[PDB]
Parts: C-alpha cells; structure tokens; sequence
DNA sequence: TCATGAATGACTATGCACGT
DNA sequence: TCATGAATGACTATGCACGT
C-alpha cells in the first residue's frame, strides 16, 4: 500500500486508492487533454500526469541533462520507482501506466520518446506489462435521435455510418460526424466514454520480445547517428503499411 | 513645449478613465444586461453565422472577428469572456455553446483557444432576434469601417436572468441571476398593468420573482435580503449548499455535500476545510474525501468522528466555510448612459420599455419595406395592363436610358418602378406569373394594413411582446434550481 | 486488451512521424517552394480577401482563418510563420505586407498578434494568380468541410527566389534566396531551349544565376561553393559583411560595419565581439559602439587602438566572429511527394514544368467556360431572330415549364439555353443590348479560337509563361543586393 | 556630472542611451512591450533611452510602501531614474533630465499616466517641480496621400483640417487604405514613432507643472486614495464639466 | 487578505539536422 | 553549445469595489 497526495509532482492529479495493484496512471499529452482527463477520470483508481511539450530524447541527451528535465523528473517521481541500477519495481506506485497521446503524428512521436525513456531507464515496467497505450477516438457520430457513437478508424466510421443508416437512423449533414484532431478537443465525458472507462476503453499492452533487437532499433531510430536513421527510414517506410498483413 | 498643470492632467485623465469604465466596460446596460465585450462577441459570432443551425466554428475565429471589427483589445481576455458565457456554472442561461474543455467549477482552467469550438446558443439567438430590422441603434465601430449595435433586441430579460458582476471606478455592480419563468410572469404582469404605479408594480413583481435562481442550485435562507435588494437595490442574500448525512455499515456517519452556493470554487472549498482541520478549527471531522466525478456531479464526503454530532459539524461548516456564504446584491446598471441603482420594478419596467421599442421599430421597418415592395409591385401591374405597349417601347428604344425615360412617360411611373420593369425577367410574363404579381400586391396591401394597425394600437404592441416572450419561455424556460427556505 | 510489441510500435510510429515531417511540415514543395503552413496562411488570407487592393486586416483574422479551416495547429506558431513571411531581412521577396511592429534583425521580438495587421503582397498575389481557374489540384481540408490547394500557381520561381530552410527527420534543407531577375533569365533560357539536355541546361542556368542574393546584402567571397551547390545540390558559400575604415582627425581609426551576412543576429554579433574583447581574444579593438538607427540602418563602429592595423583587426573579426560566416547550402525539396536533392537545372526545369501545367490547365478551364458562355449566347441569338414569337409563346403558358418546353420546340434549344432566355431581363431587349449579345457571341467564338490554338501549340504555351513572367519581373524585379567578389 | 550607461546594475528591460550627460539624455517611459520595442528601434540611441512598462502600475497611494518597493515595475523606474525616493531623494544623481511618459491615446493610457504621475508626485516630487517630467502626445491618425508624403494628426479636428487642406490642394487619398487610425502605440512601427513622438524637432511634448502643492496633494488623495465615497462623489460632481476645463 | 472580471504578453523547454 | 523554423500554452502582477 502507498500514500497518495492530498512530495510528488505538482502537475500530478493523484488517485485515491492506496493500492498500486488497483491504480492506474494516465500519462497524457497536453494540459487541455490532461485537464479534461482529470475531470472525466475515476478519481478512485485513475491518476493523471499531463506532459507539456516534446519529451527529451534520452537516447541522444546526456544523463545529467535528462535528470534536469522537469517532465522526466515528474514521470520518474510519479512512478515512484528508481532508474537504471536503482530500479525497484516494488515501489511502483501504479501497476498500469497508460500513455495517452493524440492520434496525430506528434502523438506518435511523443509515444516513441516516452517508450524510449521507459525502455532505457525503467525497462522492467515494459517487461512485466505495466505499460499500455490508449487508442483515442477519431470520429463521433451524432445521430439525430439515437445515442452518439465513437469510431477509432476511418473503416469503423464508414461501418457504423452504414449500419445506422440501414437501421433507419439519421444524421445532420452540418453537425454530422465530428472529427477529433486531438485529445485536447474532447471534453471530460467524451474521454471517459472512449479512453478511460475500463469497460469500453481500447488499451494496447506493450510487450517486449527480443531485447537485443529492441536495443538496436531504439539506437537506430532515436540515436545521434542520422545516416543510420535516414537509411532505415528510406528502407522501411516504403513497407510500413504491411507490418501487420 | 506646452506647459500643463498636474491637477488639470490628473483630473481630466482619471475622469475620462473612470467614466468610460463605468459606462463602457465594467457595468451592464439595463436593457440587454450586457457589457460591451459581451455584446460585441455575440454580434461578431452572429454576423459570422456561428449559429446553432450550423456546426461549431473554431473559437479563435470568434475572438479574431471580435478583435478585428468591434472590440479593439487583446485576444486573451476576449477569449476569457467568451469562455465565461459558455460555462453552465457561471451563466444561469449560457449565451455560448462551447465544444471542448471549458474548465470546471474548481481550479481546472479552460483549454486554450486552439482546442475549443463555439457557437451561439438558441437563447442567444433571441438576444439578436431581428437585429437586422432596425430594432436597435447602430453606430460605427472603432475605425468607422463597419457598424455595430449599441444594444441588442434582447427578447428575454437577460440582465435579471443571467445577472451581472463588475468592478468599475467609484462603484461596482453585483446582480444575481433569476429564473426565466418567474421573470416572464413579472413581465406579463407589467404588460397587463401598464398603468400601474411603482408602488403597485413593485408589489406585483416581487410576488412573482421569488428570489435569485443560481446555476449552482443550493439554498437561499431567509427572505429579508432578497426583499432588501428588490426594494433598495442593495441586499445581503444568505446562500447555502446542500448537505445529506449518510450512515455507514460500521455505524460511522459522514456528511455528503452535493451543491455549493453561487461562485464558490470547489477546490478552494475543499482546501479550506483541509487547512481548517490540520490547524485545529473543525474538530469532529475525521476524513475529507472528494468522491466527485463527471457522472455523479459534486460529491464531497466528510466523515465525522463517533463522538461528533452531524448538525454541530454542519453548523461549524456554515460558520467557518463558504458552505454558507452571502451574496452581496447591488442592483447597479447603466440607464440611458448613466449608472443607476434600481428597484426590481424599475428593472422590469425598463426592460419592458425596451421590448416595446423593439416591436414598434420592427413594425416601422416592416411597414416601410412593405410600402416599397407595394410601390414597385404597382408599377409592374401598370406594365402588365399595357404590356404590348411596354415591350414595343423597350424594343424600339436605342438604349436602356431611352427605354426607361419612355416608360415613365408611357405609364406615369416613378424611375424606381420603371427600373423594376426593366429588370423584369421574361419568366414573369407567363400567365400564372403575371397573376402572382397581382396577388402579391393584394397580399402586401393586406400586410401593410395589419402593420399600420399595430402601430396605431399600443394594446397589440404589448400583446406581441407577451406572446413572443411566452413562446420563448415555453421553449427555453427551465425549473428553479435554488431552493428557497425560511429561517 | 490487445497486445503489441514495442519494436512494431516504435517502427510504425516513428516512420509515420518522420514521413509527415519530411513531406508535410519541414521541407518545401519544389513547384512553389512552400511548406504546408506557408501555403495555407497565404491561401487563407487570399480567400478572406486580405489583398493589396484593401486595407490591412488584423493579423489575428489571418491566423484564425488559417487555423480554423486549413492548418489544424496552434495560433502562436502560425503567427510566427506569418510574421517571418513579412520581414524584409528574412524573405528576399516578402509574401506578407505587415503593418506595425514585426521585430528587427536583432533580438527585438515582433509585437503580439493583437498589435499587428497584415495582407498579401503583390508578389504573393502572383503566387495565387488564377488559382480559381482550376490551375492546381485541390483536396478536402483536415475535416472535409472545405477544399484547399495542394500547391499554388506560383507565377514566379519562389523556391529559388525566397529560398528555404527546414529541419526534418533524417534530413534537412537549406536553399538560399536568389535574385528574381537572374532566375527569370534562367527560366527564359529553359523555355527557349526546352529540348536541351541536363548538361547544357546546367551550364546555361549557372551562367545566368550568378549566385545567391540575400535580403541582407553583404558579400559572397569565392565561386567554388556556389558552383558546388548548383552542380551537387550541396555546397559551402562563404559570406561576408561590409566594413568601411574611417579615420578621425587626431583620433584613432575605426571600423564601420554596415552590412552582415545572411541570418546573423545584429545583437548577438555585437555581444560576441564584446565578450571576445573583455576576456581578450580580439586585441587591437579599443571601443565598440552601436550607432545604428532606423534612418541609417546597421552601423556598428569599432574603434581600434593606435598600435593596431585595421586589416589585421578585420581578419581577426572574419575569423572569430560571424562578420564572415558560411552558408551551408543543401538543395533539398519535395518532388512529387518525395524528398530530393536537386541540381540548379533540375530546380529550374521542375518549376518550368509546373508553369506549363498551370497555363495548359488555365487554358482548358477557360475553353470549357468559353464554350458554356457561347452555347447560351447561341440560344439568345436564336431568340432575338424570332423575338416576336418568343414573347407570345411565354404568355400563353400556365407555368414557366410549358413556356420553356415550347421554346425548345420553337427554336431547337437545350434546356440550359431555354432557361437562359427565360432568365433574360427586358433590359436586354433594347437595341444596343440586342447588338451587344450578337457582338458578345462573336467575341467569345474568337476567344475560343484563340484558346484552342494555344492548347494545340506548345510554342504558344511556353510563350505565355515567358511573357507573363516577364511582365511580373519588370514590375516586381529589383537590383542585386549581395555583391559577388573573387578570392 | 556624468554617469555610466549599461553596455553588455540597471533594469533588464531598460534600453539605455549612449550619452553620459543627463542634461542631454532622455528617458522614454513607454506603455507596453510592443510600443517599447518600436521605440527602441526608432529612437536616437545617443540621447534617448527606453523603459517599457508592462501592465498597470501599482497605485502607491493605496498600497503600503513595502509592497510598492517589491513591485518590479516601480523598482525599474526608481533604479533607472537613479534618484532615491522620499527623504533620500537626490536630484544630483538624476540619470535623465527629460522623463517622457508615453502612453496610448486610449483611456487606459490616461489611467497609466495618473498612476505614474502619482508615483512621481509621492516618491520623487522634485522631478515634477523642476520640470523633468513630460507627456508625449501620440498621433491618432495617419493620412496616406496617393502621391504626397503622409501626414499625422493628433486630434479629430486636425484630421478634418489636413484632409480638407490636402483635397483643396489637389491631393488624393484611397477610400480603402485611406486614413489609418491608431488605437495604441503598439500599432505603430519604429519610423512612425520617431516622426511623431521621439524626433525632438516634431514631437509634441507637454511639460508637467506643479502650481499649488497643497491642492495637488488633496486631488491625488481623492482620486487615488483608499476613500471610495470621496472618489465617487468627486467624479459625479466634476465629470459633467470635464469638457469645459479649457474653454 | 482573498475572491470577483474586464483592462494593461514575455518567458519557459523540448524534437529535428547541420555547421560552426 | 548555438542559431535556424515550424511543431508540441500555463504562469506571472497590477487597478478597481466590496464583503467575509
Ligand atoms: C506545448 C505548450 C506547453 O509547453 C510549452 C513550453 N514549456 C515546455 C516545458 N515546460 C516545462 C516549460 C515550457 C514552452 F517553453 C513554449 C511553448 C510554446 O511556445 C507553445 C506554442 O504554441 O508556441 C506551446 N507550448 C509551450
Ligand atoms: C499587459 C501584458 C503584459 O504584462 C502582463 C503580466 N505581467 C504583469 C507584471 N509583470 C511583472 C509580469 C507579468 C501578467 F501577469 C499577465 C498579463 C495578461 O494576462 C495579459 C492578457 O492579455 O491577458 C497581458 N499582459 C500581462
Ligand atoms: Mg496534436
Ligand atoms: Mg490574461
Ligand atoms: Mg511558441
Ligand atoms: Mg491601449
């Protein structure tokens, strides 16, 4: 059991449950999204840590400089665990660490930066499956008479639209389908019913299979060697669509 | 170099600041209950078409449009004002429909301009109803490029409904919000008893407006402060939140606060109790837990000790926290460019006067426009009766000026009417189309008679305000939220 | 809960970021030399009518319109982008006409959004010239509400003219600006020698584009780096400021710096000299005084000691300060959605290709519209020849549809043409107006002939680009600023 | 008497001049970072220094002294002027013999003027008595003639006058671009500020004079003091006749 | 001493590549 | 380490009147 704040980051909106096994930390991109997330959460089990700006690349940055970064300190402090050799999973303050970023490319980038921090400083969190990725909605279908539906892809949008029209439901061609361009555009209710409500949220658990392969990929993508990264992108971007076929 | 005395400079400059702040910044106009920034934002949104019949526009566009045409100030504070008009815990009847993170009753700030969208609410659409029919005076904006409204039609009593708070110079205002349905009853009575004096009018209106109606619900304790405000323009209204005592399986009791008085910050409230228990000022309290959520609303659980009486702890909370707090009513508003502290009968009366003005001016505009159409229609009818000649005349004319000048002489017609004949399409020369012109003339002449009748009878004018307002209230009126109890 | 491997996640996410930054953020499109934000700002301003034929609009309105319709990002960074496009020391040929405080070449920041106004420049109007004539592909915006241009007409070679600098992922670009008149000569040659191979074209274009032309004037020392850039797509161009030695009666001699190389901050430059003298790494310097003003421009006076040689101190400045500094050219641009390092002949050719595409598409659009206009006019002429019948027919019709259907039968007409006759005003039945319709048909048929000729002859197409560009250069072309000298 | 100017122990916001002679030096106290920015660019750096003030200045009449001395903007003014305050005032250490207050023509500029004048009169009165305090009058309009040099107007009357004269003289204006209206110093660029408020050969300055000190003391206390009622009644009494003070 | 709310924006930190 | 330039906003302090 562990004490919650009511010696931790000022930005942290901690949970009420003192059991890490039952607790969850939502690491959120942006104060806006973090603000509404703090409101839509279940304050019993869910804590919110809003991150401001692009996270520092720990692969490139010197160790001392990383430790001066306020955002990194907030993450390390809030997780409670140490880093590197002083890592102690026993002091993990949340057994669920959900990264929640925009569906846009900068959200993807921030994800890579956070995953890099975790893999290099706090790897056991990934190995033991404490790291998750929240999948935000892309569309909100606003039916004239029926309850609104959320879609997490262009395909799901087309499907739910097709099904609803077939079922006799109707939509305005003005209000119509709201498209989310980021978590910041959502209110508290919307975030709950799409990314935080445990009965409907779409989480992806980050798994670590080959550590040596991961170590190599992290160094290529996130390291200081541009040429290696440049050639890797030109080599593999051509086939990024077909990774799951 | 010119010399100037410090006394002249100080007096002139400070008076200029004080007066503009008083009349043109901090205090509401009595007729629509709006400050300049509010009015300019709403009109900017309105003119831009950011209306409920279309999807929310990015809020930056509303701010920018307000900045560029009407309000020569900063984007930041203009956004703050727009945001406020969209918060259901700030305005009893929101004028802005916000989409996104607009903050909370606590210390959670609203999202930045970039993240939010916004449009006018249906009630705000009634603020601006028929503003384009010369129902209000317009003046040039800050650089004379465009016109802006001096006041809005305000087809519902917005000042009393949404209230107003403002710090000016030498004075300040603090008008609480009220229940629209109760205000309507007051207006309805004022319309029926249009000859009643101030003494009678105040008695009638005070019977119908039972007291302020806050967006945050809660309680009003006592009736003196409310009565004071309505009779004096000043009064102290005691507010309370709602507390419900809950018992536990162990037998422990806890206090659950689900409502707080108007303009009490939820987070400051919790922090205040927490700070008043650590220093030793609210003993009997065992634990403070905020079980609030977006789904259950406000829910502050105060577990009390076994050797503690619930009402004793509740009374202590009333004493030492804003669980009980007073609203300092000061009914100050601008009347005809002058700040004035007003009785409730005056606030209603002045609003009713504004409505009658709007209806008469609207009728005047519609009457003028009807006559213009009729005038042109008469010209067209003259052309149809002598259509063979009219066409032959235009054809045989070398120019259009020759054709026009000829038409005046041919049919004894104005130049405006003759111009209408020239602008006439071959479409309208069809049999049924010729007939519509005739019928339209008949139609309009009936409309003109109706309009003339309205202007001649103050009774109908009042009837229109009543019926139109009644329609608005039936559609957008809601239940009372703040419960009124006795001592 | 679905499982995902970290390698899969990292690779997909980072590649997606890298590719979007590369293609859709940091690097310029080769055809118009613009990044997405530039293109969207300019088009937003254009569509809003913020043009040189009207007064400057508040810059917030440009930001908001860009933000709300095309560019789904923050107001702050969009304003920064708009501001830069208005600074004469940043862009060799500014695309934004700024009104107010837009900062300085030093550390003086631009005024906030609220204080500044902005509109498109005449040259930016050439970027957008005839964009509404289907000269470029449009796509739906970020929410499908409206259309935006994928590229601008760019009726002057903007990429080479204004240059471009951008940091992407795995790569970066650094294209210097160039003198418009020199670029035009290269384009003119490319048009004349349209069949010339790459070797000849590169030689020709390199002869006409003598080197970069920076808005900050200054000097280019040597020719190797310039040659490298045009031949390789990469090259190091050594820049220098301008120094003028002045002597004082009795007093000592002083160095007066009136120009600095491209992208050297005036204040950082002065500070660098000052800090390298205090510690003592630039002996011979006695005093540093910034005599700059809005009226004399840059003027940094460096008084040197009496036992010091001016040329020695100047070389020391070249070595240890940015009085001499290199421009690291890397001619990287997006070509058909792919990043590519380009020779100067490729940059010109690709631009010329874009211009020809624009002219052909414009001609096609105008030909289609001309045919539509002619088609309807033919209908009108048929009506005039049988004018007596046209009127009589319409009269006897119960509807307009019966009148329409008859016209088809009467004159052998389309549904579109008959509708046009129906929509015709009696105005046009006057003699001169009937003649105007005839002559208008004749004019369009002549225009159609011209248009058809253009599409059939590549010679004319090239001729149009030449003549139109030449007109632009004659009007908006200016003298070279950066002086090119030998070693 | 000469004193050192900062060049790479004075306020960071201060853009000091080069001349070490206070008698020839001038301090422009400017409303807003934008206006101060353009002033720093359009000034004559030899004799003119710029101190931009950010936000409304603290009312020294209402606030206690300890709180006033903690206000960063007040500290900047006191430090830049070089003189002490109250009893420790020493005019000999005055770093600028011309202290020009330059605020917007709008009402908030007037307000800031009263706050600054209150600071000066209460903390550094001799600066007013000896005529070291001036008020810059910003332009309100810029007439942009099609062919002729643009003219600036400091009132609605002058606008109408210069407009009439120019048209009578055969000059012409666009009805679009036309007459630019300034709503604040921040809307002006460097050149405009120089040619209207900083160029000593064309600038319109007003020198603050102090006749009756006792009367001034009273007026300052009424308008700026803690007593609201006194201020309220004074405004209602005298606002009616503010137009006719110079008739 | 704190809240109100309509007025008067610079500073703070990262990603990314490349050259000093 | 620093500049470049588009990308990812909260915090900071006064005026002003009034009531706890
Ligand atoms: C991402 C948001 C919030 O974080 C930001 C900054 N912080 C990053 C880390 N913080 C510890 C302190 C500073 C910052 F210095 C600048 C900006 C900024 O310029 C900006 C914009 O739209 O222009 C938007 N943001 C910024
Ligand atoms: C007047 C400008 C510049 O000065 C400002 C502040 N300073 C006050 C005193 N300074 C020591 C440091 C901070 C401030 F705290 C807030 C704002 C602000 O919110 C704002 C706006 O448009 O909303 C505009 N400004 C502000
Ligand atoms: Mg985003
Ligand atoms: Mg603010
Ligand atoms: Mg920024
Ligand atoms: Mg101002």
């Amino acid at each position: 059991a562990l004490v919650r704040r009511k010696g931790l980051p000022g930005k942290l909106a901690d949970c009420r449950s003192t059991d890490p096994r039952k607790s969850e930390l939502y690491v959120v991109e942006g104060d806006s999204a973090g603000g509404s997330a703090k409101s839509g959460r279940d304050s019993m089990f869910q804590a919110i840590l809003p991150l401001r700006g692009k996270i520092i690349n720990v692969e490139k940055a010197r160790i001392d400089r990383v430790l001066k970064n306020t955002e990194v300190q907030a993450i390390i402090t809030a997780l409670g665990t140490g880093i590197h050799d002083e890592f102690d999973i026993g002091k993990l303050r949340y057994h669920k660490i959900v990264l929640m970023a925009d569906a846009d490319v900068d959200g993807q980038h921030i994800s890579t930066l956070l995953l890099t921090l975790l893999f290099r400083f706090m790897r056991p969190l990934i190995e033991n499956g404490h790291v998750f990725l929240a999948q935000p909605p892309l569309y909100k279908l606003k039916w004239q008479r029926s309850d609104p539906e959320f879609a997490y892809s262009d395909r799901e949008r087309d499907g739910l639209l097709e099904a609803g029209l077939k079922a006799g439901k109707k939509i305005n061609k003005e209000d119509g389908i709201q498209r989310y361009k980021g978590l910041g555009e959502m209110d508290a209710k919307e975030l709950w019913e799409t990314t935080m409500d445990p009965s409907v949220r779409v989480l992806r658990q980050v798994t670590l299979d080959d550590a040596a392969a991961a170590d190599e990929l992290f160094s290529i993508l996130m390291g200081e060697d541009v040429d290696a990264r440049r050639s890797f992108i030109t080599r593999n971007a051509k086939d990024v669509r077909f990774l799951d076929v | 170099i010119e010399p100037v005395d410090i006394e002249q400079e100080m007096q002139r400059s400070y008076i200029d600041y004080a007066m503009s702040v008083i009349v043109g910044r901090a205090l509401p106009e009595v007729r629509d209950g709006l400050k300049p920034v509010h009015r300019r934002v709403l009109y900017a949104m309105f003119d831009s078409g950011f209306r409920p019949d279309r999807s929310h526009a990015k809020s930056a566009r509303s701010v920018a449009e307000t900045m560029g045409n009407y309000h020569p100030h900063g984007d930041a504070s203009i956004y703050d004002s727009l945001v406020r008009m969209a918060q259901p815990w700030s305005l009893r009847y929101p004028l802005v429909d916000g989409q996104g993170n607009f903050g909370s009753p606590g210390n959670d700030p609203p999202a930045a301009m970039r993240y939010t969208e916004a449009r006018l609410t249906p009630l705000a659409m009634e603020m601006l109803r028929e503003i384009d029919e010369e129902t209000v005076d317009f003046i040039p904006n800050y650089d004379g490029r465009v016109q802006e409204p001096t006041v809005l039609p305000s087809r519902f009593p917005n000042l009393l409904a949404n209230g107003s708070g403002g710090i000016a110079v030498g004075m300040a205002t603090n008008i609480p919000p009220h229940n629209l349905r109760e205000l309507a009853d007051a207006v309805f009575w004022a319309l029926e008893n249009h000859d009643a004096d101030e003494e009678e009018t105040l008695a009638a209106v005070m019977g119908r407006v039972k007291g302020p109606d806050f967006p945050t619900a809660g309680l009003i304790v006592g009736s003196q402060g409310t009565a004071d405000a309505y009779k004096t323009g000043r009064g102290s209204i005691r507010m309370r939140g709602v507390v419900e005592v809950e018992e536990d399986s162990r037998g422990r009791t806890s206090l659950v606060i689900t409502e707080l008085p108007y303009q009490v910050n939820h987070d400051n409230f919790i922090t205040s109790i927490a700070e008043q228990v650590r220093d030793g000022k609210l003993a009997g309290i065992s634990n403070i837990e905020d079980q609030s959520s977006d789904r259950v609303g406000l829910r502050i659980v105060i577990e009390i000790k076994r050797d503690a009486v619930a009402k004793v702890v509740i009374n202590n909370l009333y004493k030492h926290t804003q669980l009980q707090t007073s609203f300092g009513a000061n009914m100050l508003a601008i009347v005809d460019g002058v700040p004035r502290t007003l009785r409730l009968d005056q606030l209603i009366r002045y609003y009713v006067d504004h409505q009658l003005d709007v209806i008469v001016r609207r009728t005047t505009y519609r009457l003028r426009k009807a006559n213009e159409r009729a005038h042109i229609l008469r010209g067209l009818v003259k052309a149809l009766d002598a259509l063979d000649e009219v066409i032959a005349l235009i054809r045989a004319s070398e120019t259009v000026d020759i054709a026009r000048a000829g038409l005046i002489e041919l049919l004894d017609i104005d130049e405006i009417q003759a111009q209408a004949i020239l602008d006439m399409q071959l479409r309208r020369l069809a049999a049924l189309e010729r007939q519509r012109i005739i019928d339209d003339l008949a139609k309009i002449e009936a409309e003109i008679a109706d309009l003339e009748d309205i202007l001649a009878k103050p009774e109908r004018q009042r009837g229109i305000v009543r019926d139109e307002l009644a329609e608005i209230v039936d559609r957008h009126g809601d239940d009372r939220r703040t419960r009124i109890i006795a001592i």
